[PDB]
């Protein structure tokens, strides 16, 4: 496996940072999906009309996205996909804690 | 789940997604295995047999040539506008 990510804990109302990392990249497409397996980012393109998501970094090796004003409705598995042949998938679990 | 399609092994499956017409929207086809075939005009799965037949704001259509038994399953078409709508297409492949 060349694709990795890491779980995220975030306090409700704060900003979550979600990252898909690629080791030894060959520049295959990186995608990040939400818990309903809807695409948030496809490379640097966001088809999902939720402006709380922003692109923090995009390179051959990384797709890093922030989610601002997280709510409990955002909790769950976010799926990184890498379009090697065959493709790879690795999910991160976002846990949302009670606010202050 | 709005449609079920039966195709014979060895023939061509056509998956046509026609939706409402919305500005600044995207269309996407997913395999049963959960990977993107196309997002708008952009392929994702590579070295694959899937062909783009038509892409416009309210239509994404793809060809699955030379169908095998393993091409069976539920394909999904997603339409990204103010919200995301999903059409599910169950594909049945007949042997012989």
């Amino acid at each position: 496996q060349n694709l990795f990510t890491k779980d995220v804990t975030v306090i409700e109302g704060e900003v979550a940072t979600i990252s898909c990392q690629v080791n030894k990249s060959d520049d295959s497409v990186i995608q990040l999906l939400n818990p309903n397996r809807q695409t948030i980012y496809f490379r640097d393109f966001r088809p999902l009309k939720d402006s709380r998501f922003q692109l923090l970094n995009f390179s051959s090796s990384e797709l890093k996205v922030s989610l601002t004003n997280v709510s409990i409705s955002d909790e769950g598995r976010y799926f990184c996909q890498l379009y090697t042949d065959p493709p790879q998938e690795s999910y991160t679990t976002i846990t949302v804690l009670v606010p202050p | 789940h709005t449609e079920t399609i039966t195709v014979e092994e060895g023939q061509t499956l056509t998956l046509k997604c026609v939706t409402s017409l919305r500005k600044n929207s995207s269309l996407q086809w997913l395999t049963p295995s959960g990977f993107t075939i196309f997002l708008n005009e952009y392929p994702a799965l590579k070295n694959s047999k899937y062909q783009l037949l038509h892409h416009s704001a309210n239509q994404l259509s793809i060809t699955v040539p030379n169908v095998t038994l393993q091409d069976e399953g539920v394909y999904k078409c997603l339409h990204y506008s103010d919200s995301v709508s999903t059409k599910e297409v169950k594909v049945i492949v007949l042997a012989t």
